[PDB]
Parts: structure tokens; C-alpha cells; sequence
RNA sequence: AUAUAUACAAAAUCGAGAGGA
């Protein structure tokens, strides 16, 4: 029922707020800094490994301030916190790709316009 | 997809944790019990971020306990059909390339790679490749894919693949 | 069915069974290989652990189709004295590498000339070609090869393209090619210079500085001029990274010039402590990657997989050597400006390419090292076990027990053709010990059986072999290992062979069979590889490659099977012993399983050799794979020589003075030196065609002995064996000084405890303090347990000191 | 240079009558 090619979510995913691979990276290695020290606490779970671990390896802003103005610049304009997520999670280089991989922005905007949207968001993507 | 959403607990709080310091046990319970599960309402719980509320602790008649209602924030990763993420591949079979959206684990059955590729266990590493070898996927490769079907399987998720459409595959 | 033609086609079964089919050689493709046989597979490695023989042994292998076994018995002088039978499996192992490697480097080749073909169509490719994909020595240098090219090419295919990672085609939308090409010093270039070690391509200059070039460049996705500067370096940086002669140069200073340091992760410094296996290690730095012993890196990298332990592996600089080159001198200011770029181009290229991609290829390449240790031992205890011969068939008794604690003993009696005989169970006390010896001494002198093995579970094999003792003397009694005895009872076979018995009979019957011929039981027992990886070959065992380490171990199989030989007709008569078939190289398990199938549907035995092909169909490549290998008790069927020879010892045996001839010559050798080797080689230059002489050699032997077993004749085991089995722990993990929960027992003048190992501990009377004095009780009371601290062994006693003092306990 | 055990709840319903406080 629920289809993200077709921009269908159940409904708690609604208010839900989306996060880009790279706030979950940070925040991540947030809580890493919050385990290794105070003493005395659980070890994270095998599965706040394979997360932390795969986020990291595509968490394509590795600053703090880059990802939040990639954000910002995402909010700005009319789009779904999905398709906000999904283009800079996926960094597609051309309107075409991002069509291809993110189908539920068909016919919204302009190609074009678009494009300078795919490389504004390429432009602050940080070296690393 | 990752997410940060608000859910709903009730914890039993048994009496020797009546005294001082009991919310930070209310907490370090909601902690030692919320996380590290998958659910499948929600997918992947991957950690508690903020509580917001603790509510007021009623005592069970008979039998002790206080049970507190609690509210908090987590983050979640749920996958949901028909959505492209990148996917790194641990192993190659013949049946097809099983790969890991983060704590998720995805398959991509032999029919949903592509008919170019072959499958090639003689390789030095095994590996699905066209015969030229223009494209080659194998282990430890990064891949995009299309999330075609999920399932939940004790309270675990899977996904399915799909290197179907264009700008898939081996990145 | 895949089996219908394996079992029917004329190569030996398990050159099919292998990924890579063997195709012929044309003996340039094969002088190459041989060539990059001996390089790779005899080069030394990275932690410390003829060509033409090399050259003649594929060409066996892989035209005549002789498997490993019949090249190393039956063409000794061709690779012998340099090859040995474990060299030749190497070869073929490393022949399917090569084999790889050819075909990867076919691949490689037509995808670049499609490559050039589209580029004439529309920087090119001239030499690279040549030079690159034709000197592709090993697999590494090749996905350098295939990556460098893919990183220029590997934007064209003619579904879409899968935009790539790295960002460097962003790069090169944007021109960023012109600022790299602006660079100095073209990556081929640097290469060179690193290969070198010295500025052999001088750089470019330019007439400006950085900044103004990347104003000619600063557009859109780099705005900021300083912006396209990084795009340029970190062009310049994969161009760098990618660059196959960078690599080389590269890879191997990581492998000359490489440290290893490690340090314990959280959870590491609390439970890594002075018995975890990691505790010589827990903290290292600067360990030069030289000197990681056999199996160490394994344990290494097994403790990081358990994430107790962190580790990296690096040189340290090389950096500054290496930046002398891409270099310039003057001080112009516009050129330290370009000589600051490119140095720091560098460091990207080292920091977050090369460094990160040889470290893993390094590690790969080390823990694979200590894999191979590891398959090497296992592999090694194996050939232990297998090379040992049978006992002087012979009817064994076989007595087998448990922890006895109201539970009995069977012992078995087991023929000489190792089918069971007969067998008893053998169940205040002193008298029933009494009744119990009693009866086997009834048993015994009833039926007299030449040995009798007791089996080792623990210090009660002792008292048992000595009441064995006590009793025959009034015809041996050895010690014997139990340890696949245990696998034979839990396994589904021995439950199939005796429903009725007791699965303490079950390993008395095994062990039994296993003094009678071990071979042939751990054939029987290690039927799959579930089974035979239950046994304990090496410690990490487990983690090593199930495919290579079952390699390594049938291969062992392999070679005894065939120097011992399989007479066919008792692995009929006997069903017990066809399991040996397998291995008996030209033979399978389907091949295998075949030829017991024809033989036993004509219920026939093989009167002979020839009669192989000749009451059976196989085909004249596996005959001559196998045929050598069959005993049959047309006398010289029973003799390891081949019968292609037979003309040639016939010969040999006229020459001696041909029924008279030969049955003489076997019932003595008239003259062993009747024969004059060069002599009989001679004539093989114009009567057999070749430097036969060590096949005659070998012909003679035989004539002496009609297989002779070459086999190690058994030894009772060393009393560190003894040790060893009955306590079931190594010398190594006596680690003496090592901490042990002990039970007291009882002031016997000391303080007697009892290891959970079987093993007696004697606190010394230093310790204790009272010899004369009051008993040591206020110390600690009788009963309890403690643990303490080793000091001595008493290995031939199975005695321990032990410490009470916490100084020793720190 | 020694030292023997371990299984689990069995017993119903209806009707009548006689009593007890």
C-alpha cells in the first residue's frame, strides 16, 4: 500500500521528520561520543554498527553547517520532506537521473530549474 | 528512509527504584528497553533521541509496580516500496546479490539484475559482470537500487531489489 | 545428469569437478605460466613463515591429464628432485590462478579495444594497451589496470550510467581537466619519478599563478575561484591515486616499509587480559609487518572482528620523500605557489587513496598468509596421522569408556580383516574390580587378540592399560587416541553398521579399526567434510576457508591413499574399506562409486588390472591416472608398478638370470644389483624414450616387495603425547605460570588438588610451610576450591606446582 | 590409592435423605 514511487506513506509518517545520511552520520557519531565515555552503559547494538557504518559511507557533507544549509535550500522551495531527503541523500547529477530515481517529482518543477537545484546542492557538497 | 518521529510507553517500575533518582531510572528503562528492536509499524529503531514527557505513576492495586506513561522522540529507518537507495554488497550467489541498506538487509534475486550481467563465481573474486566486464559488481561495491518489496520476518525487515530502471547499479 | 558424463567421460573425476576447466596448453601459453607459477607461488612472503620442472608438470597436468598423484609417483624424473608431491598439488593449485587471470585479462582486452574503437570513431589509449594489459603479472596490478581505465573511459559505455561517487566527473564537467593537464608533470610522469626515486621528468611551469588560471575555470559548480582549486587538486589527486605505476611504486613500499599498531577498544581493555589470546598484542606499535609470525595476523584481525582491538596499518615519512619530486626550485613566488598545490595534491592522493587502498590490500594479503599457515597445519597434523602404519592381519581388542562413573567399559574385539568379532562389557568395589578382571582374562585367553588398545579419555586410560598389563603378562597393550573414535560413535554411520551396540562399542570398535590400519578409518569416518572438519586439526581451524582448508586436507588424503594403494577386492569383500576408492587418483566419488558398482553387479573380482578396462569401461586416460594405484594381492598386478612398465620389469626380471624368472626373483632377490641402472637407461633412449632411470630404480625396489607399505612403522606415543591426549590440552596451553581453578583433595605432607583437567596439583611444601609443622589447614580448609597459579609440570607424572601467594597471582 | 539412586499430584457427577447453627 505504502509506495514511495508513487508518494504514498501510512499515516505516522505524516509529521514524521525525514533526515539526510549525513544528519543521521552526525547524530551518530553523537551517540558514539555519548558511549564511549560515561562509563558503566551498554554497547551500542550490532545494528547501530551496520547504521553507523553505512551512513558513513555516504554521508556525502561531512560538515555540520553544510548539511543544514543543504537543508535550508531544500526547504525553501516547495518539495516533500521525501524527495527532500531522497535528492540529497542520492545527489543525483542530472534532472534526467534525478527523475530515475526520485519519480515523485514528476512534471513539478522545470528541468532547468531543477538543474540549478541538483547543482546548488552539488556546489556545497563538501570535500572530504 | 531515515526519520525522527514520537512514540508511546508505559514502564513498570518496581519498588527498590522508588527513592532518589528514580526518573533517571524511568529513563535508563525506556532506554534499556525502546532500543536496539525493530518493529515493522516502523522499521528499524536505531536509537532515543529526546523524551518529552513522564507521566504520573500510577501504583498497580496489589502487586507494587508503578506504571509511568511515558512520551519520547526517536530515530527510525523504514523502508518503503519503490524507493532508490545506495546499497553495498556483502555477497554474490548465483540466485543473486545480497546487499545492506544499513541495518537492513536487501536481495536482488538473479532476475532483477540485469540481463547483461552474468553471474561469475570462477571469478578471484566472485562477481556478476557483462562479458567485456564494462560493468561489474561484486563484493564491497556500492549500489543504487529499487526497494521493490519489503517484508517482516520477526519483527525484522528485508527488501527486495530491483537494478531494473535507469541510473541503478553499480556506483 | 552431471555425474552421467563425469562418470562416463575419460578424464579423471576431479578434473571436472574444478571451476576452471583444464583446456591444453600450447607451450608458450604453458612456458609463461610455468614462468608465473614460480614467481608467485615461490617468492617470499610478507610475514615469516626449475621453472622447467614447473614447465613439465603443467604440461601433465594439463595436456595428458595426469593427476598430481601419477606425475609424483610415475614421473618422478621429470620433476623430481625439485617438485614433491605437496609442490605439484601448489602448481595446480596455482594453475587455476593463472587461468583466472588469463581469462580476466582476455576480458580487459577486448573492452579496450572496443574502447579504441569507439575513440577512432569520435586522451586515447597507444601502449597502455601494449604495455599495460599484456604486463598484468597479478591480479592486483590488474584492477589497477582496469580501474585507471575506468576512471578516463568508464564514463562511455556505447539502460543509464549510475552517476558515479568520487565527484570526479563533476570535475571533469567543468573543464577541470584543464587545470590537472596545468599541473605539471602528467600522472604517467610522477609515476616514473616515484619508480625512480629521483626527478626523472623535470615539471612544467606556467606564466601565471594558480589563481589566475582558475578564473579561466571558476563557472557554476565551483564559483570562488579557490573553489576550482580544489576541484583541480583533487582531480590531479584521483589522476594521481589511479595512475598503475603510482601503485606499483606504492604498493610495494607498503609491503617493504609497513607498521602495524593496535590498540584495545573499550571493550577490549577490560576483557582482553593474560589469557585472551590477544594479550600479546593488545598494544602494539610500529610492529613492522616483516616480522608478524605465522599465524598472528589472523588473531589479530579475528580480535578486531570481535571489536576488542583497533588497528591500522601505515609506514610511519613518505610523504616528504615523495613530494621532492613534483617539484620545483626556484623561488619564484609564482612558483611556490604551484609547488604549494601540488604538494598538497599529493597528500590528498596519499591521505585518502593510496594510503587507505594498500592498507586494505595489505591486510587482505597478510591475514590470507596466516590463513594458509593455518590450512598448512591442519594440513600437517593430517599427514601425521596418515602416515603411520599398521601395528604388527591382526585381531585388535578395543577397550573404550567414559568418565566411568557408574558407567561401564565394552571393549571389541576386532578381526584382522576389521570386522568385528565379538565384544564385552566389563562393569565393596575391589571385588567387583576383581570379578571384572576375572572374566577378561577369560576373554582374553579365549580368544587371543595381539593387541590391545585402551582408549584416552583420561588419567583412567592409566589404570586401565596397567590392569590390561597386569593381566596379559600371565602380547601387547598400547595407549590409543580417542579422538575420532568420538566422531565415529556420534556419527549416523555407526549407528547404521551396529543398531544393537552401545555407542561406547561404537568407539571401541573404531578404535580398534584405527590401530589396525588408520588410514583406512579415517577415510571411513571422514566421509563429508561436516565430518571431517569436526576434528580438531588446529585451533582457528574454524575460521579459514572451508573450501581451501578442505583442500588441503583431501589432498593429504589423496597422497597417502594412493603411496599405500587400495586393493580393490577387500574394499569389496569387506565393504567396510570403500571408502579408500575415492581417493585413488584417476578415481571420484562418482567415479569411485562406479567401479565398486560394476564390480559388485558382475560379482566378480578384479583378477587383474587390465581387467579394468577390460570388464569395465573406463577409458585409457584414467587407467593410466589410476591403474597404478590398485593393488590386486599376472603377478605384478600387485606391485606399484604401472602397467605400462610391465615390459620393462619383465625385462629387468629375465635380466636378473619368465614365470620361474619372476616367481624366483620374489621368492629372492638373486641379484639386486644385477642390473646396471645406466645400462637399462641407455637402451631407454631407443626402448621407452626417456631418463627412466629412477622408474627402474623404483622397478627393483618393487620386485624386492610387492608394495611395500611406506608408511612409519607405529610408536607407542612419547609421554608427551600421553600427556597431551589423556589431559587433552597442548604445551601451549600449559602455559605455565598460567591461573587455574583447582579442587583440594588431601594432605596426602602438601596439599593435594585436583585439576578439572585430570591433572594432579601439588602446592610444594614452600608454599605450604609444614613438613614436620602442623597441618597447613589455617591456610585454607580442605574441600574447596581455589585458583592458583602455575610454576613446574610434571608432564610424566601429571603433577603441577601451583602458588598460594597473590604476589604470584599479580 | 577409593565413594550407587530423582518419578509426579492422586479422589467424579447427579439426586435423595438425614442432620447442625
Amino acid at each position: 500500500e505504502e509506495d514511495a514511487s508513487q508518494l504514498i506513506f501510512p499515516k505516522e509518517f505524516e509529521t514524521a521528520e525525514t533526515l539526510l545520511n549525513s544528519e543521521v552520520h552526525m547524530l551518530l557519531e553523537h551517540r558514539k561520543q555519548q558511549n564511549e565515555s560515561a562509563e558503566d552503559e551498554q554497547e551500542l547494538s550490532e545494528v547501530f554498527m551496520k547504521t553507523l557504518n553505512y551512513t558513513a559511507r555516504f554521508s556525502r557533507f561531512k560538515n555540520r553547517e553544510t548539511i543544514a544549509s543543504v537543508r535550508s535550500l531544500l526547504l525553501q522551495k516547495k518539495l516533500h520532506k521525501f524527495e527532500l531527503a531522497c535528492l540529497a541523500n542520492l545527489c543525483p547529477e542530472t534532472a534526467e537521473e534525478s527523475k530515475a530515481l526520485i519519480p515523485s517529482l514528476e512534471g513539478r518543477f522545470e528541468d532547468e530549474e531543477l538543474q540549478q537545484i541538483l547543482d546548488d546542492i552539488q556546489t556545497k557538497r563538501s570535500f572530504q | 528512509m531515515f526519520y525522527h518521529i514520537s512514540l508511546e510507553h508505559e514502564i513498570l517500575l518496581h519498588p527498590r527504584y522508588f527513592g532518589p533518582n528514580l526518573l533517571n531510572t524511568v529513563k535508563q528503562k525506556l532506554f534499556t528497553e525502546v532500543e536496539g528492536t525493530c518493529t515493522g509499524k516502523y522499521g528499524f529503531v536505531i536509537a532515543v533521541t529526546t523524551i518529552d514527557n513522564i507521566g504520573a505513576g500510577v501504583i498497580q492495586p496489589g502487586r507494587g509496580f508503578v506504571l509511568y506513561p511515558v512520551k519520547y522522540k526517536a530515530i527510525v529507518f523504514r523502508p518503503f516500496k519503490g524507493e532508490v537507495v545506495d546499497a553495498v554488497v556483502t555477497q554474490v550467489n548465483k540466485v543473486g546479490l545480497f546487499t545492506e541498506i544499513g541495518p537492513m538487509s536487501c536481495f536482488i534475486s538473479r532476475h532483477s539484475i540485469p540481463s547483461e550481467m552474468e553471474f561469475d563465481p570462477n571469478s578471484n573474486p566472485p562477481c556478476y559482470k557483462t562479458m567485456d566486464e564494462d560493468i561489474v559488481i561484486q563484493q564491497d561495491d556500492e549500489i543504487r537500487l529499487k526497494i521493490v518489496g519489503t517484508r517482516v520476518d520477526k519483527n525484522d525487515i528485508f527488501a527486495i531489489g530491483s537494478l531494473m530502471d535507469d541510473y541503478l547499479g553499480l556506483v | 545428469d552431471q555425474d552421467n558424463e563425469i562418470r562416463a567421460t575419460d578424464l579423471p573425476e576431479r578434473f571436472q569437478l574444478r571451476s576452471i576447466p583444464v583446456k591444453g596448453a600450447e607451450d608458450d601459453e604453458l612456458e609463461e605460466e610455468a614462468d608465473w607459477i614460480y614467481r608467485n607461488a615461490f617468492a617470499t612472503p610478507t610475514i615469516s613463515l626449475t621453472i622447467q620442472k614447473i614447465k613439465e608438470a603443467l604440461g601433465f597436468m594439463r595436456n595428458q591429464h595426469f593427476e598430481v598423484p601419477f606425475i609424483a609417483f610415475y614421473r618422478k624424473e621429470y620433476v623430481e628432485p625439485e617438485l614433491h608431491i605437496n609442490d605439484l598439488w601448489r602448481v595446480w593449485q596455482w594453475d587455476e590462478k593463472w587461468t583466472q587471470l588469463r581469462i580476466r585479462k582476455e576480458n580487459l582486452t577486448r573492452l579496450f579495444e572496443k574502447m579504441q574503437a569507439y575513440q577512432y570513431e569520435q586522451r586515447a589509449l597507444d601502449t597502455t594497451d601494449m604495455e599495460r594489459l599484456k604486463d598484468v603479472q597479478s591480479m592486483d596490478e590488474l584492477k589497477d589496470v582496469y580501474n585507471h581505465f575506468l576512471l578516463y573511459y568508464g564514463r562511455d559505455i556505447p539502460l543509464k550510467q549510475a552517476s558515479r561517487r568520487d565527484m570526479y566527473t563533476i570535475c571533469q564537467s567543468a573543464g577541470l581537466d584543464g587545470l590537472a593537464k596545468k599541473f605539471g608533470l602528467t600522472p604517467e610522469q610522477f609515476g616514473e619519478n616515484l619508480r625512480d626515486s629521483y626527478q626523472r621528468h623535470e615539471t612544467e611551469q606556467f606564466p601565471a599563478e594558480p589563481l589566475e588560471l582558475a578564473k579561466d575555470y571558476v563557472c557554476s559548480q565551483f564559483p570562488t575561484p579557490e573553489a576550482v582549486l580544489e576541484g583541480a587538486r583533487y582531480m590531479v589527486a584521483l589522476q594521481i591515486a589511479r595512475e598503475p605505476l603510482v601503485r606499483q611504486v606504492l604498493r610495494q613500499t607498503f609491503q617493504e616499509r609497513a607498521k602495524l599498531n593496535i590498540t584495545p577498544t573499550k571493550k577490549g581493555r577490560k576483557d582482553v587480559d593474560e589469557a585472551h589470546y590477544a594479550y600479546s598484542f593488545k598494544y602494539l606499535k610500529n610492529k613492522p609487518v616483516k616480522e608478524l609470525r605465522d599465524d598472528q595476523f589472523l588473531k589479530i584481525c579475528l580480535a578486531e572482528d570481535e571489536g576488542l582491538l583497533t588497528t591500522d596499518i601505515s609506514i610511519d615519512t613518505y610523504f616528504e620523500e615523495i613530494k621532492q619530486f613534483y617539484y620545483r626550485d626556484e623561488f619564484s613566488h609564482q612558483v611556490q605557489e604551484w609547488n604549494r598545490q601540488r604538494t598538497m595534491a599529493i597528500e590528498r592522493a596519499l591521505q585518502q587513496f593510496l594510503y587507505v587502498q594498500m592498507a586494505k590490500e595489505l591486510k587482505n594479503k597478510l591475514l590470507a598468509e596466516a590463513k594458509e599457515y593455518v590450512i598448512k597445519a591442519c594440513s600437517r597434523k593430517l599427514y601425521n596421522w596418515l602416515r603411520v602404519a599398521p601395528y604388527r592381519g591382526i585381531r585388535v581388542l578395543g577397550i573404550a569408556f567414559s568418565s566411568a562413573r557408574d558407567h561401564p567399559v565394552f571393549c571389541a574385539l576386532v578381526n584382522g580383516e576389521g570386522e568385528v568379532t565379538d565384544f564385552l562389557r566389563l562393569p565393596e568395589e575391589r571385588e567387583k574390580k576383581a570379578q571384572d578382571i576375572e572374566t577378561l582374562k577369560k576373554f582374553l585367553l579365549n580368544k587371543k587378540p595381539h593387541v590391545v588398545t585402551v582408549a584416552g579419555e583420561n588419567r583412567d586410560a592409566q589404570m586401565l592399560i596397567e590392569d590390561v598389563k597386569r593381566i596379559v603378562h600371565e602380547i601387547g597393550v598400547e595407549l590409543v587416541d580417542n579422538e575420532l573414535a568420538i566422531l565415529y560413535m556420534n556419527s549416523k554411520k555407526s549407528e547404521a553398521e551396529f543398531r544393537d551396540y552401545p555407542p561406547v562399542l561404537r568407539q571401541a570398535v573404531s578404535l580398534a579399526r584405527r590401530i589396525q590400519d588408520p588410514l583406512i578409518e579415517f577415510a571411513q569416518v571422514c566421509s563429508s567434510d561436516e565430518d571431517i572438519l569436526c576434528l580438531k586439526f588446529h585451533p582457528l581451524q574454524e575460521h579459514v576457508v572451508k573450501e581451501e582448508l578442505l583442500n588441503a586436507l583431501y589432498c593429504e588424503f589423496i597422497n597417502r591413499v594412493n603411496e599405500v594403494g587400495v586393493d580393490v577386492n577387500r574394499a569389496i569383500a569387506h565393504p567396510y574399506s570403500q571408502a579408500l576408492i575415492q581417493y585413488v587418483c584417476g578415481l571420484g566419488p562418482r567415479k569411485g562409486t562406479h567401479l565398486l558398482k560394476i564390480l559388485k553387479q558382475n560379482n566378480t573380482r578384479l583378477e587383474s588390472r587390465t581387467q579394468l578396462v577390460t570388464m569395465c569401461h573406463m577409458g585409457p586416460k584414467v587407467f593410466m591416472n589410476c591403474a597404478g594405484f590398485l593393488k590386486i594381492d599376472e603377478v605384478l598386478d600387485g606391485s606399484r608398478v604401472h602397467p605400462e612398465t610391465y615390459e620393462w620389469a619383465r625385462k629387468m626380471a629375465v635380466d636378473a638370470l619368465p614365470a620361474g624368472a619372476l616367481e624366483e626373483i620374489l621368492e629372492n632377490p638373486e641379484r639386486l644389483k644385477d642390473l646396471d641402472l645406466d645400462a637399462f637407461a641407455e637402451e631407454l633412449e631407443r626402448q621407452g624414450y626417456g631418463d627412466k632411470h629412477i622408474t627402474l630404480y623404483d622397478i627393483r625396489a618393487e620386485l624386492s616387495c610387492r608394495y611395500k607399505d611406506l608408511r612409519t612403522a607405529y610408536r607407542s606415543p612419547n609421554t608427551e603425547e600421553i600427556f597431551n591426549m589423556l589431559t587433552k590440552e597442548t604445551p601451549e596451553t600449559f602455559y605455565i605460570g598460567k591461573l587455574i581453578i583447582c579442587n583440594v583433595t588431601g594432605i596426602a605432607i602438601g596439599v593435594k588438588t585436583r585439576l578439572d583437567n585430570g591433572v594432579t596439583g601439588f602446592i610444594p611444601t614452600k608454599f605450604l610451610s609444614d613438613k614436620v609443622v602442623k597441618r597447613p589447614e589455617e591456610r585454607v580448609k580442605v574441600g574447596m576450591t581455589v585458583h592458583c597459579r602455575i610454576m613446574k609440570i610434571d608432564i610424566e607424572k601429571f603433577s603441577a606446582d601451583l602458588t598460594c601467594r597473590t604476589s604470584d597471582l599479580m
